């Protein structure tokens, strides 16, 4: 009964596509057991691609990286006016690789 | 926790709010979660959880929004095509019935119960005028339930020195839930834990008049001779099953022959829901009782009238403190219901209800005719309308997808299957075409869902053959009903 | 005659009144007597009657005055020493809860029964606050009866499945006239007409805790063992009879004893009356359910509430459906209650209602001893006081006699020698000592009058020296006592 709820919660999440919805499916209909934590990461899962879809849009040139006037594009949309060493702070605090610009996980990291 | 004080402060704090911030949202609606879970009934909990998805089960009322549409905490607006199972026939907030209860309500709200209060007699006199035939004195309570008390006291009062104490109710009827109603109440399970209830109540198929003619003729034989038959003139929490035509007529006639009282209870079909200010009007058929609640409030007071005609009701004259209530016939109730009848005809709001009711219903046939594999069918009469879906399952997912689309409804009592479509009289056409809309959405929404597991469920079938068919569904769903037919298509290939 | 339309618009143009001109005075009451003798009961305007003199049994309500008095259709003021039998607490149009009604009026009056409601969460976390020990989970109905009815269905779920289904009430109890809550009701011509009610219903005297054992022993000798007992803390109806002191607390323990519920009716006695929040404290007794209504309204809405354990109320949380009611708990009626609460706990009108009530008590009981010819005894608690007659014709002309005084006071359901004291809680000590003038000056104009037909009497008299003793019983009311002595003094020397 729970592991067709689970089912449905996992084919409604929003940024998922077939073939992992599939995938998990299958992984609850061999395990009615591990469900609410199969459950719980596919959920998590559908929060990465969807901030991956938002960041995504957050990189004007389709480069894969954000700069600091890519970033300063959004901030200054956003009704505000930062400074070039603001962006450089904001880039800096989350650099792990220190090459200045911001890939994926960087981004995510700035989110947590 | 904290004192009793401080709790009505707090509550008085919040009637008073007008608008409520996000932070403000949220404690109010975690402290009515938790109130309800731990003061009123965590059933009810679990109830709307089988009805939504989501947080959704934790929708708090908070405002009326227009005529037709109420507003939750979080400012979410939904058109209301529940009503109150009946409550909300001339809309939410009435300017009439508002303007009504206010003037009284400065004047003076509840009556001493010894002086002669003037809007009881201006409502008797006022619903004497609008009832069929030679019903002629009202009886004012509270609530549905205690109309029908009220009716059954009357037959009892009339019947009994004349040797008849047994009453014929139907299978599928609904007349309250007070020990008294709830003998002529029909859905086993509102029932058992309470019996014994009162004695001498038999039921008959709804609808079928030779069945009851047996009933009475059977009684008669055996000396148990009836004194009254009660019956909905349309069954609400039975699915708003509909009877032959005549069959109200045919009932009068045999209640004339054996001597017996016809009760009436329009409590749900009342007051204009059924395209004609009550549904015996679609016969002419009078009863000697009637029963009114429900929308006789106006949707702001609550409130029960229970007419009869002279040669009944005169079992009161010797002794007027034989039947009374608390509040019955207040100056507020009495007030709304005023205001109500004034709206209904000045209005026109019973022929609206036929209107709108044949749109309505027009657009739920044709979703019936495209979704024979959801809907079993749908039926109705004026502005009271239901859709009986295939499961039980079905017609919950139903609620729950329309319950997101913002757009309310509910079930039915006695009816699992069922679901009731009860909108406002005031609903207007623009929101008649949004609800049709919403409810194609949802019926396509909800076969989506059904193909979905049905296709998990299918033996013939590798492992990664049913992979393709998932992900084919979610990503391009489109391929919905025919791709079902392959999946079987493939199946019974396999088989 | 006229229609439906026409009598309404009538009826909304004369609620938006304020006052009346004296030929729309005598119309309206003119109206309110042909329209109470053709669609009421033309028995209420014979009961009426039988409490005054000449028009006075047509005066006709129209607005409350201040927080104690009420103003007929001819601007008489009446101090109110009825309080709607025990409706008006805390007064007519009390301020703070016209102000919550009229902000939730601006909200929302009635809810959807689908989402979930603040107040109704609100509300039963309050009286969770508010009641003694384990009672918990609340239950909302419109009224004492329906309070009752529910208060029987959940003894009746819980002790079903254990096997006992009898019920034990007292002789002089009054819990409602719905069939269910009638079963209970003790008074004989209240019941007769509608039985066969509820079986196994059984009845013991008031204040006999030896007979209540009696009765639950014998039950359980003979396999009808006992579900639940209900009764009153101090019976209203019955003509305001306390119970001997510990009664409650014996009742309690043999409840535990013998595995029965107890069921305590505070319709009447609740919401401060008696002197304390609920009757039960005076004792610290806890029921296992409790019922509340009339009072609870705060004197603006009708609402009823059952509260009871979570032990007894767990009964309905598996189906939250299996016992509910139309307009239960509605936002208005919760409103009405918060704000009563708050009042009577910000105005400490318990406390209150002691000091008044004694004083009152000490001015009845000192007229009780001043005309034994005509009062029997005076009792109370609180403000839930009464006056017993030698017969049911003399406190007849003492409710006709202080209605010409212009203070309201009526009988007692059960108790026809008895006329009821039950002023607001916010009665003030000017009208206190108003009322017991009034009761001192009717007290003499009844002696006045049984001596002036005492004298018109005595057959033993020709017509000169009666015209003599009645012109001077006018002419001097003070020499009453001897004159009608000289009277008889003469009619027996020439018998
Ligand atoms: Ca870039
Ligand atoms: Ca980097």
């Amino acid at each position: 009964k729970e592991t067709q709820e689970a089912s449905w919660e996992i084919f409604t999440l929003p940024n998922l596509n077939g073939r992992q919805v599939a995938a998990f499916i299958s992984s609850l209909l061999d395990d009615p057991s591990q469900s609410a934590n199969l459950l719980a990461e596919a959920k998590k899962l559908n929060q990465i691609q969807a901030f991956k879809e938002a960041f995504s849009l957050f990189d004007k040139d389709g480069d894969g990286t954000i700069t600091t006037k890519e970033l300063g594009t959004v901030m200054r949309s956003l009704g505000q006016n930062p400074t070039e060493a603001e962006l450089q702070d904001m880039i800096n605090e989350v650099d792990a690789d220190g090459n200045g610009t911001i890939d994926f996980p960087e981004f995510l990291t700035m989110m947590a | 926790s904290a004192s009793a004080l401080a709790c009505s402060a707090h509550a008085l704090n919040l009637i008073e709010k007008r608008t409520l911030d996000h932070e403000e949202m949220k404690a109010l609606n975690r402290e009515v979660i938790e109130y309800f879970k731990e003061h009123v009934n965590p059933g009810f909990l679990e109830y709307r959880k089988s009805v939504t998805a989501g947080g959704d089960y934790g929708a708090v009322e908070w405002q009326a929004g227009s005529l037709n549409t109420l507003v939750d905490t979080q400012g979410q607006e939904f058109i209301d095509c529940l009503g109150g199972f009946g409550i909300f026939n001339v809309g939410h907030r009435n300017p009439v019935v508002v303007s009504a209860v206010q003037n009284q309500l400065a004047k003076q709200p509840l009556h001493s119960q010894e002086l002669l209060d003037p809007l009881r007699a201006m409502l008797a006199k006022t619903l004497a005028a609008l009832t069929p035939g030679k019903l002629k004195y009202s009886f004012f309570c509270n609530s549905g339930t205690e109309s029908v008390e009220a009716a059954l006291k009357l037959a009892k009062a009339y019947q009994s020195p004349r040797g008849k104490f047994t009453f014929i109710a139907t299978s599928g009827a609904f007349h309250g839930k007070s020990l008294g109603a709830l003998s002529a109440t029909a859905k086993s399970t509102f029932r058992k834990p309470f019996m014994p209830l009162l004695p001498g109540f038999r039921h008959v198929p709804f609808g079928n008049i030779e069945a009851m003619r047996t009933a009475l003729n059977e009684c008669k034989k055996t000396g148990d001779d009836v004194a009254a038959v009660i019956l909905e003139p349309i069954q609400g929490e039975g699915g708003v099953i509909l009877p032959p035509p005549g069959y109200l007529t045919a009932v009068r006639k045999l209640c004339d022959e054996f001597g017996a009282l016809m009760i009436l209870d329009e409590v749900q079909t009342g007051m204009g829901r059924t395209g004609k200010m009550f549904a015996c009007e679609h016969e002419n058929v009078q009863p000697d009782i009637l029963c009114l609640a429900k929308a006789l409030g106006g949707g702001v007071m609550p409130i029960g009238a229970t007419i009869a005609t002279e040669e009944v009701f005169s079992v009161l004259f010797d002794n007027p403190f034989l039947h009374t209530t608390t509040f019955g016939g207040n100056p507020l109730a009495c007030a709304a219901a005023l205001a109500t009848i004034n709206v209904l005809l000045e209005q026109n709001l019973p022929a609206q209800a036929e209107q709108k009711g044949d749109m309505l219903l027009d657009g739920f046939r044709q979703l019936a005719r495209e979704y024979p594999d959801l809907v079993q069918e749908a039926r109705g009469k004026g502005m009271l309308m239901a859709i009986e879906f295939v499961d039980n399952e079905i017609g919950y997912n139903f609620a729950s997808e329309m319950f997101r689309q913002r757009v309310l409804v509910a079930g039915t009592l006695n009816n699992a299957k069922t679901i009731r479509i009860e909108p406002p009289l005031t609903l207007t056409i623009e929101q008649c075409e949004l609800v049709i809309k919403a409810a194609r959405k949802a019926l396509a929404a909800m076969r989506q869902q059904v193909a979905f597991y049905e296709i998990l469920h299918l033996p013939n079938l590798n492992e990664e053959q049913r992979n393709a068919f998932i992900q084919s569904l979610k990503d391009d769903p489109s391929q919905s009903a025919n791709l079902l037919a392959e999946a079987k298509k493939l199946n019974d290939a396999q088989a």
